[PDB]
């Protein structure tokens, strides 16, 4: 079990640690979160309460460094930073452990909430949708844009999801303009499967991130992106029976913890009702129709 | 984005647009079988493309051979009007290429923007006019020509016929829809207005009479009349 220790906490804020959140208070004896379990990744996220304009936050895997957190008082935000000398990092860590000034990342044991929210999200991916090669962990906000939305302004701090659109190109093969608009599964399969993402893994994991980051940062690009992922797999007539069940396991989960009180922003009316009740895959997405039956039956 | 009343004049400036009607199509008749079900028979059908400056219409027949062995076919009908539309422009000369196409209905939006994907730069529009072009079949010469066609077939015609020599694409466009609307309302009233002075005749090379400038005033207002009169005899009023 791993921690991310905080050498203080001077402004009041909302903390995050994946699906959990606590308040701190103005320089409250606050120096961390313990127990992180090992084998995700993780995102620890902020919101002020002097601004709660711009939620922010930071992906990380505790196997690739020892990470912390500092605020900065010129940059106004709680920054991760890398501490490179392992005995020092441990030291300090220790010290506050025996003082109990971290909270505990507080998994229920038969809870696979988390796991089952990133089971193919990778480090390694998301440093290639959020470049910034120089750190090993990757910031996100509510108001970064994606690729896709500039083309229609800064490129270094881009969301760099892959673009998908469905009047492109590269999504119609010539001559077979109805086919291909009408069902989707050669730019699904040969495409983006085959071509871009190479395996289904990738692809969910990306469709992961992109909702993770719409439900933790509000962030309106990303919701965007989650949307079409779920859109173009619906749409195929002709998808692998193994990436349906594992749709309806992700969606699932998905919907399942998501605030009740964001459904009204986070969810798209027409993606949703065209993907549970006309698309090609109406009926292959049992759990995700009912809890979404149950627990959202306005937008439907 | 969409034409309409406020925006109207743009259909006669220089820049060469074309407009798009699918109603035509595919068409059916509807008829009881042996077993008393229903089913449809195909007739010979057309894409309407209509330049309204220059009254240039480029005519593609639909054959009913195009439907055989084929499913949904009021989907595929628009589908095959988008295919047809691009390849009319593929075919025309970079100078006489359109640089907007608006559709009458705006279920041919998607088709035609995925079929017209090479060329981002021509502007695909729908519009909130409520044009009469369906009533193209009831112009005798474009019906006798589309009824028999064996074949798929591109036919070239000005429905102004010499009208531009003596007035305005504004003017000649509005005399168009008000003969189309007229004849939609009342073919048969419509037709007989057009016809009743037997010495008033349609040139071999022309769609409509030859009638001077104070003919076309009379006619226009027979027809304003018929439009009139049908909105009574429909609504009582
Ligand atoms: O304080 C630092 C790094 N530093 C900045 C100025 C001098 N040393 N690092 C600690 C170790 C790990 C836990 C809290 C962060």
């Amino acid at each position: 079990m791993n921690t991310v220790p905080f050498t203080s906490a001077p402004i009041e804020v909302t903390i995050g640690i994946d699906q959990y959140s606590f308040n701190v208070k103005e320089n409250q004896p606050f120096h961390g979160i313990k127990d992180i379990p090992i084998g995700h990744v993780h995102v620890i996220h902020f919101q002020h309460a002097d601004n709660s304009s711009m939620r922010y936050g930071y992906w990380f895997d505790c196997r690739m460094g020892n990470f912390y957190i500092q605020y900065d008082p010129k940059d106004g935000l709680y920054k991760m930073m890398e501490e490179r000398d392992g005995a020092k990092f441990e030291n300090i860590v220790h010290n506050f452990k025996e003082r109990q000034m971290m909270v505990s990342y507080p998994k229920i044991d038969e809870d696979d909430t988390w796991y089952n929210l990133t089971e193919f999200v990778q480090m390694d991916k998301i440093r290639k949708i959020v470049r910034k090669d120089e750190n090993q962990f990757s910031y996100v906000d509510s108001s970064m844009t994606t690729v896709q939305e500039n083309e229609l302004s800064d490129p270094a701090h881009s969301l760099n999801y892959t673009v998908i659109n469905f009047k492109s190109r590269e999504a119609i093969r010539p001559g077979h303009e109805m086919e291909d608009f009408l069902d989707k599964s050669y730019y699904l399969n040969t495409v983006m499967l085959q071509g871009i993402f190479k395996n289904s893994s990738n692809y969910f994991g990306e469709l992961q991130f992109a909702f993770l980051n719409a439900m933790f940062f509000g962030n309106y690009g990303s919701s965007l992106q989650w949307h079409a992922m779920i859109e173009l797999i619906c749409s195929s007539a002709t998808v692998p029976k193994h990436m349906l069940d594992k749709l309806d396991e992700i969606l699932y989960y998905q919907i399942k913890t998501l605030p009740e009180q964001y459904s009204d922003i986070l969810l798209n009316e027409r993606v949703w009702n065209i993907c549970l009740y006309s698309s090609f895959q109406k009926n292959s997405l049992h759990n995700t129709e009912k809890i979404m039956e149950n627990k959202y039956p306005e937008l439907l | 984005g969409a034409m309409n009343s406020s925006n109207y004049a743009e259909l006669f400036n220089n820049d060469i647009k074309l407009f798009v009607d699918d109603t035509n199509v595919y068409r059916v008749t509807v008829h009881k079988t042996f077993e008393g079900n229903v089913a449809t028979k195909a007739i010979n059908g057309c894409i309407f493309t209509l330049n309204p400056k220059t009254g240039h219409l480029f005519l593609k027949i639909i054959h009913t051979s195009v439907w055989a062995g084929q499913k949904r076919l009021s989907q595929l009908a628009k589908w095959k009007t988008a295919e047809e539309v691009s390849a009319l422009v593929r075919s025309l000369p970079k100078e006489e290429q359109p640089k907007q196409i608006i559709v009458t209905r705006k279920a041919m939006l998607d088709p035609l923007e995925v079929h017209m994907l090479d060329f981002p730069n021509i502007a695909i529009r729908p519009t909130e006019l409520r044009l009469p072009f369906s009533a193209a079949m009831s112009i005798d010469k474009l019906s006798d020509v589309v009824m028999k066609a064996t074949e798929p077939q591109m036919v070239l015609f000005n429905i102004y016929d010499d009208w531009l020599d003596r007035i305005s694409s504004y003017t000649a466009f509005s005399r168009l829809t008000l003969l189309l609307r007229a004849l939609k309302t009342n073919e048969e009233s419509a037709k007989m207005i057009l016809l009743s002075d037997p010495t008033i005749t349609i040139k071999s090379y022309h769609l409509w009479p030859s009638f001077t400038d104070e003919q076309w005033i009379t006619i226009e207002s027979q027809m304003r009349d018929l439009i009139l009169t049908e909105y009574g005899r429909k609504y009582n009023v």
